[PDB]
RNA sequence: GAUUAUUGGAGGUAGAGCACUGUUUGGACGAGGGGCCGGUUACCGAAUUCAGACAAACUCCGAAUGCCAAUUAAUUUAACU
RNA sequence: UGGGGCGGUCGCCUCCUAAAAGGUAACGGAGGCGCUCAAAGGUUCCCUCAGAAUGGUUGGAAAUCAUUCAUAGAGUGUAAA
RNA sequence: UCUGGUGACUAUAGCAAGGAGGUCACACCUGUUCCCAUGCCGAACACAGAAGUUAAGCUCCUUAGCGUCGAUGGUAGUCGAACUUACGUUCCGCUAGAGUAGAACGUUGCCAGGC
């Protein structure tokens, strides 16, 4: 037997999802990375490769010990407030290879609630 | 009675091999309990019987397997259940294997038991099981056909002699 | 974990005069004759085998 | 006798625009089986899997991975 | 007597006999061979009166290996008939031999008695052909 | 052990080639650590005479222009129709 | 495997044709296609 | 309309040559029917390690052809409608 | 229609002949079609290779079961590409 | 400004082997109460944790070991020309595939912490 990794998988299903998924700077790309204890936000145009905002859960600006779920809440609020400043328009949302389902649902509705138009 | 298993982590392993760290002990994953075929053209209702038996002999639900292939030398197409299986992970492993071994050599009659090899080489037994010491909560007072089962005990171990090691843990060496 | 479908398996005691190996479980559910609190103090159905005793190999 | 007369009626498939000549907006640029050329950048493909340019420009073949190839076309004017 | 055991297609087209041989040009098993010098179909028919009359000027004293193996499949019209009704049935089997090419080879065997039983066998061949050895240098 | 060579200038084209192996030169390249790649000819004979002496796998001290170099036959293309040599490579081992 | 011809109750019409075989479908079958009449999606039903 | 240089693609062109393969051949190796007592061996079949053939019904390349672009030069006042 | 007859044929699809594109003949070389599918369509999604050994109640030695390498060699309703 | 997220390039970027490592990280790990979940199974997915752990994944450093890349030279082939239609020859352009030497244990963009 041997266990198989989990980011490999992830990573596997997250280039399947990229495929029509793309951020061209009015729609940029809200990409979502979670691993084991935390949740990190980043919004890329990916047509010129570059990244605009970010927001992450060991983030000093929001750290505490409530949930991995209330703190993804923190985080998309933060993100949101992050890239209310310009560009807080329709966005599209890359979940990685990850269900929309737990932190990153909580992530996603919380960013959601706050502005961001998609 | 699973902590007997913690002691065993160093009572040989870390004993007879003295590794770096208590991570790498081998340790067992799963158990497979291939029922057979019981070729339903009439056996259906066997199929049924079978299952419940292994129903009976394990508190989850198996799996029918259907055929792989619509093969010759058989009567059997896609479809067609020919089999079942429980994957034992847990509590459930540990619940049954401490239960089975303290009956199962009882109602084997032999010396040896099994073999001391009938390993692939990777800490895999590939067991066969001729259905007596099993069915200790309800037994043959109903079933009419005897059974057989093919028992895989799947480790973390890399090689036969250290699942040998792990099978100096009640076992049949 | 799917209710409903599973066989009802609980842990009663499977405590032989040979060691008292009550840590089964299972659908044998008898009369409660024996509830050993350090044991399974549920069924002692499986009081009793050549379990621990005398082993085809292990006499 | 045989029994061998038979063929199909030839499609012309293959390339139907060069690389860098001007296409208007909606012209096929290959027709093939498949997709031995993949689509890029503003070339859609079709149901027959024809490849045919979105907007009007310079179309461009290129390699795609190590083996593959793909056709764009680029709105430059 | 040597052909294949099934071919994908009966009929095949013709093979090409310009240029020089593409491989099998030198002598890799036995001490000796003989090398083609001009271009020809060999027949099989050709191939085992070629043997027969080697093997038994050896008197079964060395070995000898066939460098040449019969693929391709030959048709022809039974009788002289009209042009055209599709193609014929198969008659033999031929391999295609360019200059350059070992045709046979041998070993076990003094250099003379080698030399006497390629040229023996060449006598049963359509094609030029010269005695040689091992290459080195 | 002391084969001499001329180097060959620059596009020797397909008649001169061929012109040059009615004689009794080859041409050949040297190349290896201690030297670019050289262009050059050598005689056929003496390159047996040598070969002969000194095994298939030998050294060779042969002479390029000013220098001597060291070397061992790396590869060589062979015409077994009419058995003559007819590119030999030869490779610098210092 | 036969034609079949699907009827709008208030379309008065009959323009969706398909297809289905007998033996796989015995019944009437019916679906919520588009009528432009009502323009609404409405209930067609096999005849 | 054209006709004739450099740069870019397309075909994976063929000629050649073998990039897994699919097929066909003469290499050399221990296990399985088996020779026998369930094996001892031979021969076979299949499996792993030299040299060939098709690649008409193939894979790794690419003379000449063709398509085209030049804010690019000599030719035909003809073009295409 | 390599005289005519006899035999074999009218259409469509796919290879090969067919020689960088495309096109290309023969009573040249090989094969299919004259439908099927209420899911074998759409869609968010979700979820995602055999065989080979290996060694096992079954064991056709392989049906199902288990480990590891295995190219889409698997698989793809239907012939080939 | 080291990692780590995330993009771009034909594996020169991969497999294998050997050696090191750890709370700003990163994984194994502990469990099923709850969201959710297995055509059985908390294996996976999901959630709640944080006792253990560098063993494995992962990172970093050594190897050319298997793959990958790969000239120069010289040959097959071939456009054009001239002999002649020889299983050809000659002149001139274009120069293969293979194989040799040799490369290669990746460069580069953006971001935030650590700094």
């Amino acid at each position: 037997i041997s266990k198989i990794d989990k980011n490999k998988v992830r990573l596997k299903r997250h280039a399947r999802v990229r495929t029509n998924l793309s951020g061209t700077a009015e729609k940029p790309r809200l990409n979502v990375y979670r691993s084991n204890k935390h949740i990190y936000a980043q919004i890329i145009d990916d047509n010129k490769g570059v990244t605009l905002a970010q927001a992450s859960s060991k983030d000093s600006d929001i750290a505490t010990t409530a949930t991995k779920v209330e703190l993804a809440t923190k985080v998309g609020e933060a993100i949101a407030k992050k890239a209310a400043d310009k560009g807080i328009k329709e966005i599209v949302f890359d979940r990685g290879g990850y269900l929309y389902h737990g932190r990153v649902k909580a992530l996603a509705e919380a960013a959601r609630e706050s502005g961001l138009e998609f | 009675l699973k902590e007997k298993f913690n002691t065993e982590v160093t009572e040989n392993l870390m004993k007879k091999f003295n590794y770096s760290s208590v991570m790498e002990v081998p340790k067992i994953d799963k158990i497979v309990v291939n029922m057979g075929v019981g070729d339903a053209v009439q056996n259906s209702k066997v199929l049924d019987n079978a299952v419940e038996e292994l129903e009976l002999i394990t508190g989850q639900k198996p799996l029918v397997t259907k055929a792989k292939k619509s093969i010759a030398t058989f009567r059997l197409r896609e479809g067609m259940p020919i089999g079942a299986k429980v994957t034992l992970r847990g509590e459930r492993m540990y619940e049954f294997l401490d239960k089975l071994i303290s009956v199962s050599l009882p109602r084997v009659r032999d010396f040896q038991g099994v073999s001391k090899k009938a390993f692939d080489g990777r800490g895999n037994y590939t067991l066969g099981v001729k259905e007596q010491l099993i069915f200790p909560e309800i037994d043959y007072d109903k079933v009419s056909k005897v059974r057989g089962m093919d028992i895989v005990i799947v480790t973390t171990a890399n090689t036969d002699e250290e699942a040998r090691e792990l099978l100096a843990n009640f076992g049949m060496p | 974990m799917k209710q409903g479908i599973h066989p009802e398996y609980h842990q009663v005691i499977f405590l032989d005069t040979t060691t008292n190996f009550k840590f089964l479980s299972g659908s044998t559910k008898t009369s409660s004759e024996m509830m050993e609190w350090e044991d399974g103090k549920e069924y002692p159905v499986i009081r009793l085998d050549i379990s621990s005793d005398s082993h085809p190999f292990y006499t | 006798s045989t029994k061998n007369g038979r063929d199909s009626e030839s499609k012309r498939l293959g390339a139907k625009r060069a690389d860098g000549q001007f296409v208007t907006g909606g012209s096929i640029l290959y027709r093939q089986r498949g997709t031995k050329i993949y689509p890029g950048e503003n070339v859609g493909r079709g149901g027959d899997d024809t490849l045919f340019a979105k907007i009007d420009g310079v179309v461009k073949f290129e390699r795609k991975g190590r083996d593959k190839k793909q056709v764009s076309v680029y709105a430059v004017a | 007597m040597l052909l294949p055991k099934r071919v994908k297609y009966r009929r095949q087209h013709r093979p090409k006999t310009t240029g020089r041989s593409k491989g099998g040009n030198y002598v890799t098993f036995g001490e000796f061979g003989l090398q083609a010098t001009t271009t020809s179909w060999i027949t099989s028919r050709q191939i085992e009166s070629a043997r027969i009359a080697m093997t038994r000027y050896m008197k079964r004293g060395g070995k000898v290996w066939i460098k040449i193996f019969p693929h391709t499949p030959y048709t022809k019209k039974p009788l002289e008939v009209r042009m055209g009704a599709g193609k014929g049935a198969v008659e033999g089997w031929i391999a295609v031999v360019k200059p350059g090419r070992i045709l046979f080879e041998v070993a076990g065997v003094s250099e003379e008695v080698a030399r006497e039983a390629l040229r023996l066998a060449s006598h049963k061949l359509p094609v030029k052909t010269k005695f040689v050895k091992r290459e080195e240098l | 052990a002391s084969l001499k060579s001329i180097i060959r200038q620059g596009k020797q084209t397909r008649s001169d080639l061929k012109q040059l192996r009615k004689s009794g030169k080859v041409p050949a390249v040297v190349y290896g650590y201690g030297t670019k790649n050289v262009s050059v000819k050598v005689d056929e004979v003496e390159f047996i005479k040598v070969i002969r002496e000194v095994g298939r796998n030998g050294v060779i001290e042969l002479g390029v222009g000013s220098k001597t170099i060291k070397v061992m036959v790396a590869d060589y293309q062979f015409d077994p129709l009419k058995n003559q040599i007819t590119h030999i490579d030869f490779l610098a081992i210092n | 495997r036969v034609n079949v011809t699907l009827a709008c109750t208030e379309c008065g019409d009959r323009n969706y044709i398909t297809t289905k075989n007998k033996r796989n479908n015995p019944e009437r079958i019916e679906m919520k296609k588009y009528c432009p009449r009502l323009n609404k999606y409405t209930l067609h039903r096999e005849t």
